[PDB]
């Protein structure tokens, strides 16, 4: 052990920059780490699965939050075929004035990106109607990522 | 010590016995193939003479006969060219209307519908438009009828026969001796005065007797059939005096030193002749006369057998200073022992000369009606650029070969080379830093401009309208060139070229020939890109040369040879450490440099020069002067150059240019085909061939010559060969289609 | 000598090529000025916290209190919104 | 450092020791083959992993085996 | 107003702290 | 007579002596730069290096930045230079944290080009580098302030 | 029984002007190597680091940065010229470690005082499958 990576002595005893790269590229290869057993193998896999589920819930939670905050969902329900759905808002200090002008679309106050994932149609078809519904789903998934 | 003719008689017998034995030259290859790799080695070591034997005399005689064979093939090629100009061409029709007729010298047979490629070229002719420029050359020389081209083709065939016979003669019969080859002083004397001097004098003699008068009659509008034959200007001098009066004297001012009379046909007016668009033929003849005199004088520097003259050994040894030690002492022994050293020097110089030719022929059109044949000019420029780049990469390769095989400080030492080797590290590190600095401060500017134009900030770009980076030095130089005639060049009537002198726009047949070339921020950025790419190519090749023998990673690299794959996966990995792989990568980088160079040329000429001129003097260029604003951006190069000008090649189907549309995609195909070799390694392919061999052996149909995947070096060679072929042929099809359609 | 198993600093070139080793050219008073006013910045851990937090709060101040006259992103669009290819 | 192993299929031609560029291989007496000698790798701390020894083994399959392991300053071929 | 606080906090301050802290841990010795 | 000689007379040390490397003008000038004053408190050497670099950095940021032509706020572009000094003072700080430990001695050479023993430069010590970072920061922000303090009667302001 | 020669400092070094391929800080803080040979006369020999040097007549000492540089130079000293050579390792403490020729006999020549290291007594294809050494610190070839 003694230094990064703590799971590989041969990488830690590398005097070159190769120590860092191989320490990153082999972090999830549990079977190659020092002093690994069948128990520790399945257990690290189990916890990694939970961490992944937490990642997925947090990711979907964030998507709901921006659609409900900077999006068009309430306005898009009224005109499903004439409203460009909004992904989120753009805040880039490198924008020139025309960049702010050309990117302001979908019926928003600032520059926005037009969402192309289809979550607007998905959420309208399953019963979500107001931004309040999207806020509720985001809190639930933020809480699910927590558990 | 006395230069003289030295040959041996019948050193090698003429027989077909060694024809029937493949790989006879090599001792390991002559046993026949055990595996298929043999078949490749036979071609890879076919011309490696210094690896077949160690006797310098055998090597020199083989090289001499190979030169004769090359000259035979070049003469056969020229015979074919002149014969096609005589038999399957419309040269007589192009001679009457050079501004409307398209030059063509190839007609295809009608078999599978390919007769569509026989397009309407004018003059009642269906064929393939040629861009080699042989029509302009044959007009400048004074050729009019197909009979003269026939006779030139027959003479070239006879000369090819002579060269082939001489190649057989100086290897199988009277084969020269080593000291004969090593008489460098005599050889340089005969090449400066005998070859170049007398050659320039002979061509000046032709130009003052055939080119000038026949071209005067062609400029005057006289019908070529009604033009007197050239030899009629050698009999009745009244004909020569009616065009150039000084010929009425008869070599008397030449001997009496009244040369001021010959200013009628030996002039220094410069610029272009406004009727043809080429340089004044009188100026070209005067030039060849001056070149002849200069070379005839220069061919007397080196001593031979009459005491007077120089010995190159003394001149070398005398040039040593306090920084370089006893420099140059030993170089005369190196350059008289190693063929590869001479080959490196001559490849470097000939390639750079080809590049200089490419520049000088576009900026000073030498042949009549060449400047307006946009296809011919673009093709000549690009072709010469590629020739030069390849030859310089070969110079690098052979320098490395000399380092590996002919370098030995215990026998033929040189202080300069040893000092270079003793700080190769500093040299390479500094070139590396220069390359990084140039990469940031040229391409990084393009990325800056792209990111500013995409963010709606056109004033924060580097442009002629915003943050300007004017090439002040080149502008001042071309201005000084413009003002030189009449000041720092009183004999000159006009500017050296038209790209210098302000005004003086020459146009021929409704199309422009040449005009002053603007230089702005775009030119600055592109020139720095060129410098950067040249520097990186030089870095790769020179680093391969200097580290060919030893390095901190492999201190015995010279024992591994010049061409070896690696030295194992150890030391972290030793792939592509040989100098051969350095040439292999320098090939890609030379391609990457030359491509940007020729694209710069194409866009600049189509934007700021080439175009159509009005009756009142309104010039509209092929592209609407879009070079200043569009070429300062990578997206501009993608859109306003590639996407816009590839239309002709992607629309050529159903016309005579459809062959270019086919070659476009075929070259795309072979370029992507190379990526299979460049991205993979031979172990996987051998493991695949194993199962394939199982399948063959199951049905009693496996070959004795055991199949083997290509070698690592061969993998890289095939990869780079196909990569280069694909890229260059793609650009070739694109350029030719574009310039023949919009030209 | 150049190879001496005793002192390997001289054998392997562990020298100070451009070190002066001369006394200070910085006069007094001036040095005490900088040694008392640049004193709290010479604790590398404290300087690290001070730089990160101070620099981050400085960045947060000038970003939260930005101006439309300086940044086009805060000025927002001044023109009426455009019309999409089919939609709003 | 890299691991190097010698298998008893060795015929004792001393070719792996001649090709080794860092003096890792040795020829010790043995009774298994005709040349009365087998190879050994007592100095793998200097082994660089070039596998120049495997390229010279006439045994099928190889009798020298270089298993690239933990990299060190010596195994990476660093002069710095 | 919130983007004017969180966009620099994740594109400037967060990578600064993250890269510096990872540098100290990677280069640390025991 | 020759100009290039081995480094301190030893040909097997990877370097050479040239007018760029070993010359009285170069040797004196480098020996008088604050980074090579191996007997001076690193806080003061940091002050000088910080003052010089903080003063230099203001020019490019002000004349090339985005607000360069908006003269209402372009002169305040020294903040960018000051921010880089902050960032660089972090780079300097985090460098010493990893390079030198608290109880570690100096890693600088303890010899002289002539062989005599020498006291190692305290810059390659944890506390010495900490003083240099603190000095570079103090001189750095002072260099940026002093550079922005001047603005007028210059051909490129 | 063999006794390795101790490294004698103040031994002459070949004539060389200096090159950039010499020692670095690795020699100062990590390690470096030293090769010694006898030689009959003053000759020129190619350096494994740079250009050419003049091999002094009589005892010669040459300090290099890597071990492979020493053996490569020694092999050429044994091939082109006919010169015996030894080389050692030098730690920054001043300690010297004799390396090659270890037994005083060249390693390609069998010597009775040598012990087996890493010699597996089976066909190379008789190694075990990796699953049989899983969760252990073993390899199928260490055995
Ligand atoms: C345009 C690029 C290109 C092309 C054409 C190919 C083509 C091929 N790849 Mg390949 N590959 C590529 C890129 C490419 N690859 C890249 C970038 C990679 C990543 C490294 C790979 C990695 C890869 C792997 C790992 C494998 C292949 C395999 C194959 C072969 C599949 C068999 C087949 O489809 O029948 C033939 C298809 C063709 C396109 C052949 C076209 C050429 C014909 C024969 C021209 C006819 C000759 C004609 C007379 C012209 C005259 C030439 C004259 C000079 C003599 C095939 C020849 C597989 C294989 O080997 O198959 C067994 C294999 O396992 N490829
Ligand atoms: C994975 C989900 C996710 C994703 C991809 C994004 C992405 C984005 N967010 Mg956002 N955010 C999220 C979740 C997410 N957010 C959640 C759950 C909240 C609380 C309801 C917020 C609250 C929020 C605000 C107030 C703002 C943004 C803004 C932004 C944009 C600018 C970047 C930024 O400021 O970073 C994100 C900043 C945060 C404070 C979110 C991090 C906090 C949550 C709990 C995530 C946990 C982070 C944790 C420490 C590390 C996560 C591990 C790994 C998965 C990254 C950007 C497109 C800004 C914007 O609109 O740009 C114009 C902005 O103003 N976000
Ligand atoms: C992803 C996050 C991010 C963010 C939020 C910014 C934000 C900004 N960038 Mg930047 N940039 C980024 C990523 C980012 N960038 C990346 C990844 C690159 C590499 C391609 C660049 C390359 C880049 C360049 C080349 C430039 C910018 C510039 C700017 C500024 C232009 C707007 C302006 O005029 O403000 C105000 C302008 C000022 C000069 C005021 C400066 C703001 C104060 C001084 C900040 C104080 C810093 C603080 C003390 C310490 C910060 C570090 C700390 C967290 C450790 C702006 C504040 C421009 C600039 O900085 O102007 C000189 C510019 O030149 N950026
Ligand atoms: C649920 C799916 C799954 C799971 C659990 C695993 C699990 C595992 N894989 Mg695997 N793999 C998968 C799918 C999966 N894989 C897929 C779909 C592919 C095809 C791409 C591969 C191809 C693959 C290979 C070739 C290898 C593994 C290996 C491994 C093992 C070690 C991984 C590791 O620690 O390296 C760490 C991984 C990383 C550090 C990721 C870094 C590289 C990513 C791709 C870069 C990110 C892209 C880019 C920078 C981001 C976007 C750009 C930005 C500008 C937007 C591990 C047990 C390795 C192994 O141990 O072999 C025995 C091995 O070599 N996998
Ligand atoms: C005035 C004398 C003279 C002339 C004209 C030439 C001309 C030529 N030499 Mg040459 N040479 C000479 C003297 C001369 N040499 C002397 C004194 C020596 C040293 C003894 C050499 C040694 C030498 C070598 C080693 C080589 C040449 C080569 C060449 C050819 C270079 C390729 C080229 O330029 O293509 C241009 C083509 C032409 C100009 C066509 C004209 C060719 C005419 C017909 C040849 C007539 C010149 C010839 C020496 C006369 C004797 C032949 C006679 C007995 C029948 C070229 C034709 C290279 C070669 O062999 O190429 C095959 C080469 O390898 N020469
Ligand atoms: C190798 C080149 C070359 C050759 C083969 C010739 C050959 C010839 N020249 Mg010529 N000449 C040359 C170069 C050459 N010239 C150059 C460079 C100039 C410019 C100074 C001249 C200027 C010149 C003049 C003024 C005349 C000739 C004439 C002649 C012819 C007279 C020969 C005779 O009968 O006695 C002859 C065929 C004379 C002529 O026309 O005879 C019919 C004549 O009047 N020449
Ligand atoms: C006057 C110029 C000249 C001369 C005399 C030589 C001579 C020699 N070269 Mg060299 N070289 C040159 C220029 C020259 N080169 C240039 C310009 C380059 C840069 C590309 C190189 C790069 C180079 C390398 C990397 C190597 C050599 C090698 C050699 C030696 C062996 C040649 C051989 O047998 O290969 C055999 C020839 C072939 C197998 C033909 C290959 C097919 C080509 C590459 C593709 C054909 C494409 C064609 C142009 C168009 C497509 C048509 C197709 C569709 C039918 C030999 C003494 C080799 C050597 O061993 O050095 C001692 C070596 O590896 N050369
Ligand atoms: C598009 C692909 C690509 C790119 C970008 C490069 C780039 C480079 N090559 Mg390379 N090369 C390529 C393809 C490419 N190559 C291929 C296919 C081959 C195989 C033949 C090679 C073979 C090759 C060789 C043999 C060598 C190089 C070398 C170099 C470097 C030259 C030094 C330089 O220009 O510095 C400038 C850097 C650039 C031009 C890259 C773009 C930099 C941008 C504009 C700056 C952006 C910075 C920004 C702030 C990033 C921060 C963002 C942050 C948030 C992450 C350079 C970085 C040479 C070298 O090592 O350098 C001396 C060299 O020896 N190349
Ligand atoms: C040619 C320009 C180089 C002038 C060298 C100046 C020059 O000619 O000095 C001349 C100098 C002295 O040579 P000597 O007095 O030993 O000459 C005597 C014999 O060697 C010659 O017969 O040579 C050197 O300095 C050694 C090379 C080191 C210098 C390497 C620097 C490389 C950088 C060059 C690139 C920047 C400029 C690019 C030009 C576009
Ligand atoms: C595809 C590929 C191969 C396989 C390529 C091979 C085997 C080329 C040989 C194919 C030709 C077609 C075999 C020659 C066939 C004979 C001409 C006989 C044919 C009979 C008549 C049709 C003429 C490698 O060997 C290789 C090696 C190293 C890196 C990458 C690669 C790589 O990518
Ligand atoms: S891999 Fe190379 S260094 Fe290692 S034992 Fe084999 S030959 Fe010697
Ligand atoms: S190369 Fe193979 S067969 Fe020869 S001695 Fe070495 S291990 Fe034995």
């Amino acid at each position: 052990a003694l230094r990064f990576p703590r799971f590989s002595q041969g990488l830690a005893q590398d005097p070159t920059t190769r120590r860092i790269w191989f320490g990153i590229a082999t972090a999830h290869d549990f079977e190659s780490h020092d002093d690994i057993t069948e128990g520790r193998l399945y257990q690290n896999i189990f916890a990694s699965h939970f961490g992944q589920l937490a990642i997925i819930f947090l990711w979907t939670s964030g998507n709901l939050f921006h659609v409900a905050w900077q999006g068009n969902f309430e306005a898009w329900v009224q005109d499903p075929l004439h409203v460009r759905p909004i992904a989120h808002a753009i805040w880039d200090p490198h924008f020139g004035q025309p960049a702010v002008e050309a990117f302001t679309r979908g019926g928003a106050l600032g520059p926005v990106n037009i969402a192309y994932s289809g979550v607007y149609q998905w959420w309208y078809t399953i019963g979500l109607r107001t931004n309040e519904d999207l806020y509720t789903g985001a809190i639930f998934l933020l809480f699910l990522s927590f558990i | 010590p006395e230069v003289k003719i030295l040959v041996d008689r019948d050193p090698i017998k003429t027989s077909f016995e060694q024809w029937a034995k493949p790989g006879h030259f090599s001792r390991t290859i002559a046993k026949g193939p055990d595996t298929t790799t043999w078949i490749w080695n036979l071609h890879a070591d076919a011309h490696d003479f210094d690896s077949h034997t160690s006797d310098l005399e055998e090597i020199s005689r083989k090289v001499f006969s190979a030169h004769f064979g090359q000259l035979s093939i070049i003469f056969l090629w020229l015979s074919g060219m002149y014969f096609h100009g005589a038999r399957f061409s419309n040269y007589e029709a192009w001679l009457n209307d050079p501004t409307h007729i398209r030059p063509s010298a190839q007609v295809v047979w009608p078999i599978v519908g390919q007769e569509i490629l026989n397009g309407d070229v004018g003059g009642g002719f269906r064929g393939i438009q040629i861009t080699s420029g042989f029509f302009q050359i044959w007009r400048a020389s004074g050729i009019t009828s197909e009979l003269q081209l026939y006779c030139t083709a027959i003479g070239a065939l006879v000369f090819a026969a002579l060269m082939l016979f001489a190649g057989w003669f100086h290897y199988h019969k009277a084969a020269p001796k080593l000291v004969w080859f090593q008489d460098v002083e005599s050889m340089l004397n005969h090449h400066l005065a005998g070859l170049l001097g007398l050659g320039s004098l002979s061509w000046a003699g032709h130009q003052v007797h055939v080119s000038l008068p026949i071209n005067q009659f062609l400029n005057a509008g006289v019908d070529p059939k009604e033009i007197p034959l050239p030899h009629e200007f050698i009999l009745n001098r009244d004909l020569l005096a009616q065009l150039y009066p000084s010929f009425a004297e008869g070599a008397t001012p030449f001997f009496t030193l009244n040369w001021s009379k010959y200013a009628d046909f030996l002039t220094f007016r410069g610029g272009l002749d406004p009727l043809t668009g080429g340089l004044w033929l009188t100026d070209i003849a005067h030039h060849h006369l001056a070149i002849a005199i200069l070379f005839l004088i220069a061919g007397h520097m080196y001593r031979t057998n009459w005491g007077i003259g120089h010995g190159i050994k003394d001149i070398l040894e005398a040039h040593k200073g306090p920084f370089t030690g006893q420099g140059h002492k030993g170089l005369y022994e190196i350059l008289t022992t190693s063929w590869h050293a001479q080959l490196s020097i001559n490849l470097a110089m000939l390639g750079s000369l080809t590049i200089i030719v490419a520049h000088h022929m576009y900026a000073m059109p030498p042949y009549p009606y060449l400047a307006t044949d946009y296809g011919t000019q673009l093709s000549l420029f690009t072709h010469h650029m590629w020739i030069g780049g390849f030859l310089i990469v070969g110079a690098a390769a052979h320098a490395a070969i000399f380092m590996v095989r002919d370098y030995d400080p215990t026998t033929r030492y040189n202080d300069l080379l040893d000092r270079v080797l003793r700080h190769r590290d500093a040299i390479i590190s500094h070139l590396n830093w220069v390359c990084i600095f140039l990469g940031f401060h040229s391409f990084g500017l393009y990325i800056h401009n792209d990111t500013m134009s995409a963010l709606g900030r056109p004033q924060d770009m580097f442009s002629d309208t915003a943050i300007q980076l004017q090439p002040v030095f080149a502008q001042w130089i071309q201005n000084t060139h413009a003002l030189a005639p009449g000041t720092t060049a009183p004999g000159a009537t006009t500017s050296t070229s038209l790209t210098w002198g302000g005004g003086d726009l020459v146009s021929v047949g409704g199309k422009v020939a040449l005009l002053p070339i603007p230089l702005g921020t775009a030119d600055f950025l592109v020139h720095h890109i060129h410098a950067f790419t040249i520097h990186v190519t030089v870095l790769i090749l020179l680093k391969g040369v200097l580290f060919a023998r030893s390095s901190r990673l492999i201190p015995d690299k010279a024992n591994l040879g010049f061409r070896f794959p690696c030295d194992g996966p150890g030391r972290g990995g030793t792939c592509q450490v040989s100098a051969w792989d350095h040439v292999f990568l320098g090939l890609f980088w030379m391609y990457n440099a030359i491509s940007v160079v020729i694209f710069h040329f194409s866009w600049k000429m189509q934007s700021d020069v080439w175009g159509s001129i009005n009756d009142q003097g309104v010039v509209t260029h092929i592209t609407g002067g879009n070079f200043a604003q569009s070429s300062i951006t990578i997206n501009g190069w993608l859109r306003d150059f590639l996407w816009a000008q590839a239309s002709q090649v992607i629309q050529s189907y159903g016309s005579s240019l459809s062959a270019y549309g086919l070659f476009f995609l075929g070259a795309h195909f072979v370029w992507a085909f190379s990526l299979m070799f460049l991205f993979s390694g031979r172990g996987y392919w051998q493991e695949l061939i194993e199962s394939i061999v199982w399948a063959h052996n199951k049905l009693k149909v496996a070959p004795a010559t055991q199949p083997r995947a290509l070698s690592i070096v061969q993998g890289r060679a095939v990869g780079v060969t196909h990569y280069l072929l694909g890229g260059i042929a793609t650009t070739w099809a694109f350029f030719l289609a574009r310039i023949i359609a919009v030209g | 000598v150049y190879f001496d198993l005793e002192d390997l600093g001289n054998t392997t070139g562990q020298w100070d090529l451009y070190g002066s080793d001369a006394p200070s050219p910085y006069n007094s008073l001036q040095s005490k000025f900088f040694e008392t006013f640049a004193a709290p910045f010479t604790k590398r851990g404290l300087l690290l916290k001070f730089l990160i937090l101070g620099g981050g709060s400085t960045l947060a101040y000038f970003s939260a209190t930005a101006s439309g006259d300086i940044l086009p992103i805060k000025k927002g669009p001044q023109l009426p919104p455009q019309l999409g290819p089919r939609l709003g | 450092s890299h691991s190097v192993k010698i298998y008893d299929t060795c015929i004792g031609c001393t070719q792996c020791v001649r090709a080794c560029p860092t003096d890792v291989l040795e020829m010790i007496p043995w009774g298994g083959c005709k040349a009365k000698q087998i190879a050994s790798a007592p100095r793998t701390e200097d082994c660089v992993g070039c596998k120049r020894c495997e390229s010279a083994c006439p045994t099928d399959f190889l009798s020298v085996r270089v298993y690239l392991w933990h990299e060190t300053t010596r195994s990476m071929g660093l002069a710095y | 107003n919130l983007p004017s606080l969180f966009v620099p906090l994740v594109g400037l301050l967060f990578p600064a702290v993250a890269m510096a802290s990872l540098f100290l841990h990677v280069e640390k010795r025991l | 007579y020759q100009v290039v000689q081995p480094i301190n007379g030893d040909p097997f040390i990877g370097s050479l002596e040239t007018p760029v490397t070993s010359s009285p003008l170069v040797a004196w000038y480098l020996s008088n730069l604050p980074g090579y004053r191996t007997a001076v408190n690193p806080l003061l050497r940091g002050i000088e290096v910080g003052l010089a670099h903080g003063f230099l950095l203001v020019g490019p940021f002000v004349k090339a930045g985005p607000l360069r032509n908006t003269e209402i706020a372009g002169q305040a572009g020294s903040l960018a230079a000051g921010g880089l000094v902050v960032i660089l003072s972090i780079c300097l700080t985090i460098y010493g944290i990893s390079s030198f430990n608290e109880g570690d001695p100096s890693t600088a050479p303890s010899l002289t080009l002539t062989g005599r023993k020498k006291q190692p430069d305290q810059l390659q010590t944890a506390d010495g580098w900490a003083k240099f970072t603190g000095g570079f920061f103090f001189g750095g922000i002072s260099g940026v302030i002093w550079a922005f303090f001047l603005l007028y009667v210059l051909d490129l302001p | 029984g063999f006794t390795p020669p101790e490294l004698d400092p103040n031994t002459p070094s070949p004539i060389f002007g200096g090159s950039t391929g010499g020692l670095l800080r690795k020699a100062q803080v990590e390690e470096f190597y030293v090769i010694t040979w006898e030689s009959p006369k003053e000759q020129i020999f190619e350096m494994p680091t740079g250009g050419a040097a003049i091999m002094r007549e009589g005892p010669n000492l040459l300090k290099l940065a890597r071990k492979e540089q020493c053996l490569a130079l020694g092999t050429r000293l044994r091939s082109k010229y006919k010169i015996k050579y030894q080389f050692y390792r030098v730690f920054p403490s001043g300690e010297v470690q004799y390396l090659h020729p270890k037994d005083g006999v060249y390693p390609e020549k069998v010597n009775p005082g040598r012990q087996g290291v890493g010699v597996n007594f089976r066909s190379i294809g008789k190694n075990v499958s990796p699953i049989e050494v899983k969760f252990t610190g073993k390899q199928p070839y260490d055995l």
